[PDB]
RNA sequence: GGCCGCGCGCCUAAAGGCGUGUCCCUCGGGGCACUGCGCUGCAACGGCCUGCGGGCUCCCCAUCCGACCCGUCUUGAAACACGGACCAAGGAGUCUGACAUGCGUGCGAGUCGACGGGUUCUGAAACCUGGGAUGCGCAAGGAAGCUGACGAGCGGGAGGCCCUGGGCCGCACCGCUGGCCGACCCUGAUCUUCUGUGAAGGGUUCGAGUUGGAGCACGCCUGUCGGGACCC
RNA sequence: AAUUGCCGGGAGGGAAGCGGAUGGGGGCCGGCGAUGCGCCCCGGCCGUAUGCGGAACGGCUGGUCCGCCGCUCGG
């Protein structure tokens, strides 16, 4: 079963997908998944609908790609890495397995831009926000 | 104010999509919208515009249409119908084809497959004939239905030939008086 | 679903296959699907669909900004490039 | 369904779509077919031509299994062939009483190869297309 | 076609050391939620 | 795997206790543990009803 | 990757065929902006 | 009447609503009809249930 | 009044701007020109930022302009035409049967498992099974007795193909002319159980016909009709 | 909720209410509105190569991570 077919079956509804305000202009949708980067209900972003996907979440950041001889089995359709280094190093990890591999290119500016986020996320929890960033 | 009807607007309406919920179809539709926005083929266009059709404008053929409008064409040439192929007993030759259609039934593709033909989707048509070459694009009977039977002019005027809308069939059954000149008059 | 493994064999015995007399429900045969690859990317992507397509067209056009042209002098250049050589020979007062 | 219908589109339009002058009234026009020869004789004629009158003679008790003959063309009969009888065909016999038949009608295209057919009936054409393919008919009962 | 594993609930027993079925044609349908939202409506009617 | 055919064996259990366990060496308990929370009185009139 | 060479091998010589198209346009636009000059 | 349609004929002149048979017993009917199959089984035990 | 996407890889000049060579034009000084790759969200300044400051879709009031009470029947309602003192809760196109067009789903010359039977450890679910003739279809016409489709062309046509506009093949649909079946009328070689048959030959006649198998089941909206039948 | 009392506020020359537009007064609000970003003295981590452990991508080469070493110096 490809993506594309999976996509039509989970498009319209999904335990993931997160629906609000209606179906009128004023509808917004998110996607709570993991290896979903931007949380966004799309073909391209979908962690339901693709066979690769991309998964930065914290634990230290874990960064996990799916393999795409592993689809029947759960178990070991996830290889995952831990990565405790500096942020560059780590950006240039993600860069490796995700964009010089041609393992979803297009995703690689998703990838660096979560990391960043997942990052600076865990800076500020070890030391609490001194400054808000208002400007 | 410019003087115009319902302000210049197009009040005619035509499908751009199938009515249908199939995922099947839904990805056709995908594959042949790409195939006319980026190939520029007359018969891709037509294909597309099928694939929206409703049931009643798909009519069904059967195999004796096709032997016989395929006749001596079926080598290098792939018969395109955008419906179903149904069987016909009435017929005991059937020629290799290679036959391409929504749907076949079990009797249908058994015929084609032992006679040496190929039944082929509309997704496999796309890698052999992308922009629709040697090929033969055919429709079923669309005026082949009961329903049409009863259109066009009333049953009570003359020169027609409509079928009433009756119960039943008899000699009780709409049969007198504007049927016979013994009964008034004959319409 | 978890299925034992005498359910799982017998899950070809019920249900059959596309042959005719293949099962237990008389008068059924397994649906054929519409599309026999659903793989949009493998059939968009084929050599047969890829060496029939005209080249990629993303040029975006717009509605050019107006440009006066009766005064704007660049505008009233390239409309009539004849303008400017008949202001000089009208300048051009005995 | 409730949700559907086109009552649940005009809440709120005062006359529900049936008009402010000719309003929606219990029966105007009468009751089922009423008037159909006084102010509904056009709508009967036009479209049921044939409704009022008597024509043909009666028959007390007519029970239908007196008139029960189902009927087959001939562009049919070797649709009943097995594949292995037609192989071993001399020509196969076809008794279209033991597939529910009992006259066999001529409409169609036999193949050019000889076949037996027993019918209890059978029209002139039906034969006539019969003995042109080298076959032959047994009348049965 | 290609084999479905069994898994074990045996792990030190372990009468055999191989065994796989082959997938069920059934499992190659096509996957119809259109017909399955129309048919679990009038099925749950009843 | 998901298609999660299982040996023989757990045609014969009969314990609840033994389902529980057949579940978590199938990796298939988390489902089980799931539905065993969540599980509440349903809001509404139905509540007064028998459900 | 034969998917990636394949792609790169034919916007190339998509983009060479575009300078020629440009290219032979420069020369038949300076030639019209004098035709229509005479005109 | 206002179209081209059949000529009606609705046999619903009469107190029919006084009449409906509806069919809720139709399961009930099934059972009660097994459990006295299974009752004359036993009470003629060697002898053949179809009579 | 609304808008903010030329300039530098030569030099000098706050900066606007100037500064090269070539051919032609005369009457002093210009004109048309060299065209090679790249990057490519206009500015300057001020007051204010926890205050008696700014904003406001909220409340009240003032002023200017505009503004007749809704619903309803009606050609025409603000009407000296009816209903309405106010508020809360309740309050009117529904269910069923038969058809029909459209659409959706399955199967397809078939389709329907609807009444029954088997089974069913959650079950008035579900699942299986009975049709070689149950119902609609697959064949008409005729009051009936009774007969029952011997297999088409033409014009226009989407699309496909070949040659370099032309040619070939042409689905659906429209139009025209036929053939065949049956009612009525005509016709008659020959065989035959003497009253049947049918080689040929037809018709300003009639059919809800054939020369296209498309239908069956289910679901929904709409429409007509029987029912309290939109409500009183 | 209709409707009523009291307290406080506002308006009123034979109705009031209503639409648009401002103003005066009130009641609100601080994501109502910023205080960070690049260069430098203080705190504090490691390439290259290695042994080892797992698990990847493409269709046999090459890849990342972690913990440990032993050279290394830029962060
Ligand atoms: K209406
Ligand atoms: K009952
Ligand atoms: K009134
Ligand atoms: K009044
Ligand atoms: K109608
Ligand atoms: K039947
Ligand atoms: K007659
Ligand atoms: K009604
Ligand atoms: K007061
Ligand atoms: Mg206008
Ligand atoms: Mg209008
Ligand atoms: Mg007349
Ligand atoms: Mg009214
Ligand atoms: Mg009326
Ligand atoms: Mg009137
Ligand atoms: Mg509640
Ligand atoms: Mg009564
Ligand atoms: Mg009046
Ligand atoms: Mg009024
Ligand atoms: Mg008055
Ligand atoms: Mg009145
Ligand atoms: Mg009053
Ligand atoms: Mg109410
Ligand atoms: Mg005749
Ligand atoms: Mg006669
Ligand atoms: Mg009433
Ligand atoms: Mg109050």
């Amino acid at each position: 079963v490809p993506g594309s077919l999976v996509w039509e079956l989970v498009k319209k509804n999904n335990c993931f997908l997160i629906k609000q305000f209606g179906n009128s202009n004023a509808k917004v949708q998110f996607s709570k998944e993991p290896n979903n980067l931007y949380n966004v209900h799309s073909y391209k972003f979908s962690g339901l609908a693709n066979s690769k996907t991309v998964a930065v979440q914290p634990s230290a950041v874990v960064l996990s790609t799916t393999k795409t001889k592993k689809q029947n089995t759960p178990a070991k359709l996830q290889h995952k890495t831990l990565m405790r280094k500096e942020f560059r190093k780590m950006a240039k990890s993600v860069k490796n397995q995700v964009c010089d591999n041609y393992y979803r290119p297009d995703l690689t500016k998703p990838a660096l831009a979560r990391l960043s986020a997942v990052y600076r996320s865990l800076q500020v929890s070890k030391s609490g926000i001194k400054k808000k960033n208002r400007q | 104010g410019i003087d115009l009807v319902a302000g210049g607007r197009n009040k005619r309406t035509k499908r751009v999509a199938p009515k249908s919920d199939d995922v099947y179809l839904k990805l056709l539709v995908k594959l042949y919208r790409f195939l006319v926005r980026r190939t520029k083929s007359k018969f891709n266009a037509v294909i597309l515009k099928r694939l929206f059709m409703s049931k009643t404008n798909r009519p069904p053929l059967s195999m004796r249409r096709l032997s016989n409008f395929m006749k001596g064409k079926e080598e290098k040439n792939i018969a395109v119908v955008v419906g179903t192929i149904t069987d016909d007993m009435r017929i005991q030759e059937v020629p290799a084809m290679k036959v391409t259609a929504l749907r076949f039934t079990e009797t249908a593709r058994a015929r084609i497959i032992n006679a040496g033909g190929e039944c082929l989707t509309f997704d496999q048509l796309a890698l052999r004939a992308p922009t629709g070459e040697n090929t033969i694009l055919l429709r079923g009977p669309k005026n082949a239905r009961e329903a049409v039977r009863h259109f066009g002019k009333a049953p009570g005027v003359p020169h027609s030939h409509t079928k009433p809308y009756v119960r039943s069939k008899g000699r009780k059954f709409e049969k007198a008086r504007g049927r016979r000149n013994s009964r008034g008059f004959k319409v | 679903v978890i299925w034992t493994e005498s359910a799982f064999k017998k899950l070809e015995e019920v249900y059959g296959t596309f042959e005719a007399p293949s099962l237990k429900k008389k008068g059924f045969i397994l649906p054929r699907p519409k599309m026999a690859n659903a793989d949009l990317g493998r059939i968009i992507n084929s050599d047969e669909v890829q060496s029939v397509v005209k080249p990629l067209n993303k040029e975006v056009k717009r509605r050019e900004k107006r440009k006066n042209p009766l005064k704007n002098v660049a505008a009233v250049l390239k409309l009539n490039p004849y303008f400017g050589t008949a202001r000089k020979m009208a300048t051009l007062a005995e | 369904t409730t949700r559907f219908k086109k009552n649940r589109k005009k809440r709120g339009h005062v006359s529900a779509g049936h008009g402010r002058v000719g309003k929606h009234r219990k029966h105007p026009g009468g009751r089922g077919n009423a008037g159909g020869m006084h102010h509904h004789r056009i709508l009967f004629d036009k479209y049921h031509p044939g409704y009022f009158g008597k024509v043909g003679m009666r028959y007390f008790h007519k029970l239908s299994n007196r008139f029960y003959t189902p009927t087959v063309n001939v562009e049919r009969l070797w649709s009943m062939v097995p594949s292995e009888k037609a192989a071993e065909a001399k020509a196969p016999v076809v008794d279209v009483s033991q597939f529910g038949y009992f006259k066999v009608l001529g409409k169609g295209m036999l193949p050019e190869k000889p076949i037996v057919v027993k019918a209890k009936l059978i029209s002139k054409i039906a034969e006539k297309k019969i003995k042109a393919a080298g076959g032959a008919v047994v009348l049965v009962a | 076609r290609p084999l479905v594993s069994v898994k074990a609930l045996e792990g030190d027993m372990a009468t055999d050391n191989s065994s796989s079925l082959a997938l069920a044609e059934v499992f190659r349908a096509p996957l119809r939620p259109d017909v399955v939202r129309f048919v679990h409506r009038l099925l749950s009617c009843n | 795997e998901l298609p999660l055919v299982i040996s023989d064996s757990a045609e014969s259990i009969e314990k609840t206790s033994q389902a529980i366990k057949i579940l978590k060496q199938v990796g298939a308990y988390a489902d089980a543990e799931k539905a065993k929370d969540s599980v509440g009185i349903r809001p509404g009139k139905g509540k007064m009803r028998n459900r | 990757p034969e998917k990636v060479i394949l792609k790169r091998r034919r916007e190339e010589v998509w983009a060479a065929e575009k300078k020629q198209k440009v290219a032979a346009e420069k020369i038949k636009a300076a030639e019209n902006t004098k035709v229509i000059y005479a005109r | 009447v206002k179209h081209n349609n059949v000529i009606p004929n609705g046999h619903f002149k009469k107190h029919w609503q006084n009449y409906v048979k509806t069919w809720f017993n139709q399961p009930a009917r099934k059972q009660r009809r097994r459990i006295a199959r299974q009752k004359n089984a036993v009470k003629i035990f060697p002898r053949p249930t179809s009579g």
